[PDB]
RNA sequence: CAGAUCUUGGUGGAAGUAGCAAAUAUUCAAAUGAGAACUUUGAAGACUGAAGUGGGGAAAGGUUCCAUGUGAACAGCAGUU
RNA sequence: GUAGAGAUUCUGACGUGCAAAUCGAUCUUCAAAUUUGGGUAUAGGGGCGAAAGACUAAUCGAACCAUCUAGUAGCUGGUUCC
């Protein structure tokens, strides 16, 4: 008796390690053919967080009208390089990929994912198939021609601009990213124009937009149940041991039931986080990137000492709210929301007033260099 | 002293062999399965990995409770170890088999380890003291080793 | 070289523990063949083997 | 060319920041070995008693966070081709400088 | 003889597994040696802190005492001790 | 309250243990009905017992050793080729 829900989800079983780190799309929004030609995805890289402070607009509410403060997880977004496209035909059973047209050239760093050690290697990855683009152009053009002709889904393969991101890797991430929009013929010829052609994030999100944040999260090892599933500790006089099970069966059945709570791994795994509205789309080519209209001291969204782990993010940032996925640093997921939103925090245009830039590396309490100068005055070293 | 194979050419063969060696005779035998059929040189140059945790000795057949490690690769198995007190033994007794070799004659560029072969040697026993005034035994499990080289 | 001896011999006849008894170590192979109290007290005179002083121990802060 | 003399600056701080208290005195000696392994590229390294008085000064606990080493590559009595290192300490005001080269 | 929780002896799977985690702690160089984490010397860092891990006795043990050599068995790792 | 002498609790550790009764913390007593060495006396239907059927050489509601004795068993197990 005394009953109580049972402690974890069933949904996310098996709790293993994930098979893969990038984090891949289960399920890309339904196609539509009047909307004109559009990306689905894109990847970035989680540079770190911080909080902001925006007047909420919400008529009713106790706080309309009013500051509230909200934490952010700014996720570096890099425009992504479009070297080719794969089309999946619809068969009875499934989608099935019917060929792959790749760019004429290619980047060291997408060349690089295809290899172990691209130093040690000769290099030659897609040498035959170069030979092959500029023999006659007649193979390519082909190729485009049956994925137009036949398959009703088109993706188009991307991969992330890791070169210009402090990240110690040099491998770039690829990723099949389905193309939405009218008509087959328009998705090729968009994927064909859009060869080693740079996609940004603004034209595939806008500001206020709820999308979905998929990734894989910070491993945590091998755990007991009581912190793999929140069970009650044991008594103090429990012999052998409290931080267990008391009771994981009963005889008949005489085995162990798929649905007790058993220590194993508990970190590392897929997951996919959904409503994250986008609060700000920055640019890397301006100096306000940290700036409101409430505030505008030319400040860039990066604290004091840079980002902790990460770095300078020089490039363009998403400022989705709240927490995402995985640690610092590490590649996430951007996908176009699967629902329809009509709620009042779905529609409600946000307009940040202040973001923090003062250092996460401790008790920050400068948000800028010059702040730090005129607060501290001359110091030792300072002067001389 | 009889052999238990003669797989090879007697005029162009050498052997060694050793008795109640006071090494292991689980780990004795998963390097004698290790180092059968490969040639001297690369047999000296393998042991010699082993010896310096470059390369490791797979565990085949007892291989209960052996951890693993990427060293196993090579071999297709999870399971190995560096058994240096067997891995002496088997040095020793190849460098026997190489100098009876050089006292025959052999050309000493095609020796290939024909055939090597472990055998229990009889256990010498000693005493453990268990809880509440038990005794128990505490046997050794010492090893014959014999190595047959010949020319390819 | 083993000079458990010659260190039991020292102490002996230096009057102190084995923990005072020092031997120089550049002179091994000469203390290994004293084998005797007549030899100990010769390596003494020579230098060979001495006594060391006692660790310090002041009554500055004591007094003070 | 191969018996060259170099001071170095070993920052024995970030490699002792996770070390048992019982250990760090002798892990600060193999770190040390490492260390002088690794920029030498010799096996053999032969560490100086002053040397490890110096890094046992302050206890088994307590080891400077920053030591001046003189690593100096020499022939052994051995064969002529094998190459050793000797470790040494350097006594200095400030211990926070950079590599140089002894003639 | 297939049994008797049979007798004596030998030998298995468990298994290279459980385990070899009380008593704060060791490090550098040299010597010997085929071989040194355990031998010896020197140096450093520590402990027992006089109701001691110090110096002696009674009972008990009986050569374990000392010197010189050995490293087959024992010193549940090693051994030049 | 230290040494010494004990063993209340953690029903802690261990529980094929360091140990066929130990280890840690905690706790009782600590100048007398105190603790203890050596010598000596009491021996098995006996001794001894501030008394628990407690102790009497890891053995106690009658110690150990040998013999009667290959004790008896309406009870249990086994009982060998076609």
């Amino acid at each position: 008796k005394f009953e109580q829900p049972r402690h974890g989800s069933l949904g996310f079983l098996p709790r293993k390690r994930a098979s893969r780190q990038r984090g891949k799309v289960k399920a890309f929004p339904k196609d539509d053919a009047s909307k004109p030609v559009h990306l689905t995805a894109f990847l970035g890289y989680k540079a770190g967080m911080t909080h902001i402070v925006r007047d909420l607009d919400r008529p009713g509410s106790k706080m309309h009208k009013r500051e509230i403060l909200e934490a952010v997880t700014v996720i570096e977004t890099p425009p992504m390089v479009v070297v080719g496209v794969v089309g999946y035909v619809e068969t009875p059973r499934g989608l099935r990929s019917l060929t792959t047209v790749w760019a004429e050239h290619l980047s060291e760093e997408v060349k690089r994912r295809f290899y172990k050690n691209w130093f040690k290697s000769k290099k030659k990855a897609f040498t035959k198939y170069a030979k092959k683009y500029a023999e006659s152009t007649q193979s390519i053009n082909r190729e485009l021609e049956r994925i137009k002709k036949y398959c009703s889904v088109v993706r188009v393969l991307a991969h992330t601009q890791i070169r210009k991101t402090p990240l110690a890797q040099k491998k770039a991430h690829l990723m099949e990213i389905q193309v939405n929009g009218g008509s087959v013929a328009d998705k090729v010829e968009w994927a064909r124009e859009h060869f080693e052609k740079t996609v940004d994030i603004k034209s595939t999100f806008e500001q206020n937009e709820m999308i979905d944040v998929i990734g894989v999260t910070r491993g945590k090892g091998n755990e007991g149940t009581t912190a793999r599933w929140g069970t009650k500790r044991l008594p103090r006089k429990t012999h052998r041991g409290l931080r267990k099970v008391a009771c994981i069966g009963a005889w008949h059945p005489a085995n162990v039931q798929w649905t007790v709570a058993r220590a194993g791994n508990a970190g590392y795994m897929h997951r996919t986080q959904l409503n994250s509205k986008i609060y700000r789309i920055g640019a890397g080519d301006d100096a306000k990137n940290a700036s409101t209209d409430f505030d505008a001291t030319e400040k860039r969204i990066t604290p004091m000492g840079g980002f902790v782990r990460y770095g300078v993010v020089e490039n363009d940032f998403v400022m989705l709210n709240g927490a995402t996925p995985g640690p610092v640093k590490r590649v996430l997921t951007l996908r176009k929301s699967l629902l329809t939103h009509t709620s009042r925090k779905a529609l409600e245009p946000v307009s940040l007033k202040w973001i923090d830039t003062a250092s996460k590396f401790g008790h920050g309490r400068f948000q800028t260099p010059a702040e730090a100068k005129q607060f501290l005055g001359t110091l030792k070293k300072d002067v001389a | 002293v009889r052999y238990s194979a003669s797989p090879a050419l007697e005029t162009k063969c050498a052997k060694a062999r050793g008795a109640y060696l006071r090494t292991h005779f689980k780990n004795s035998r998963e390097v004698a399965f290790t180092i059968n059929g490969m040639s001297l040189k690369k047999a000296f140059i393998f042991l010699d990995n082993v010896k310096e945790h470059k390369q490791a000795v797979p565990f085949r057949r007892f291989n209960g409770g052996v951890g693993r490690t990427a060293q196993g690769k090579e071999f297709g198995v999870t399971q190995a170890r560096w058994p240096v007190k067997s891995v002496k033994f088997f040095y020793d007794l190849l460098k026997n088999a190489e100098a009876n070799a050089e006292a025959k004659g052999l050309d000493m560029d095609k020796l290939i380890i024909k055939h090597v072969q472990v055998n229990a040697a009889p256990k010498q026993r000693r005493r453990t003291y268990r809880a509440h005034g038990r005794v128990t035994a505490y046997l050794s499990s010492p090893s014959h080793i014999e190595i047959i080289v010949a020319e390819e | 070289a083993n000079l458990r001896t010659q260190k039991r011999l020292a102490a002996s006849v230096l009057k102190c523990g084995k923990r005072k008894v020092w031997m120089d170590p550049n002179e091994i192979s000469e203390i290994s063949n004293a084998n005797s109290r007549q030899n100990i007290r010769k390596l003494v005179k020579d230098g060979l083997v001495i006594r060391k002083p006692n660790l310090m121990h002041s009554r500055f802060r004591i007094r003070k | 060319n191969q018996v060259v003399t170099r001071d170095y600056t070993i920052h024995m701080h970030k490699r002792l920041y996770g070390v048992s208290f019982k250990k760090r005195a002798p892990r600060a000696i193999k770190e040390i070995v490492a260390f002088a392994q690794k920029h030498m590229q010799t096996k053999e390294v032969r560490v100086d008693p002053s040397l490890n008085k110096e890094v046992w000064k302050r206890g088994i606990r307590n080891v400077p966070h920053r030591l001046r080493l003189r690593l100096s590559r020499k022939r052994s009595d051995e064969d002529d081709k094998a190459l050793y290192t000797y470790v040494q300490a350097v006594d200095v005001a400030n211990p926070k400088m950079e590599t140089t080269v002894v003639e």
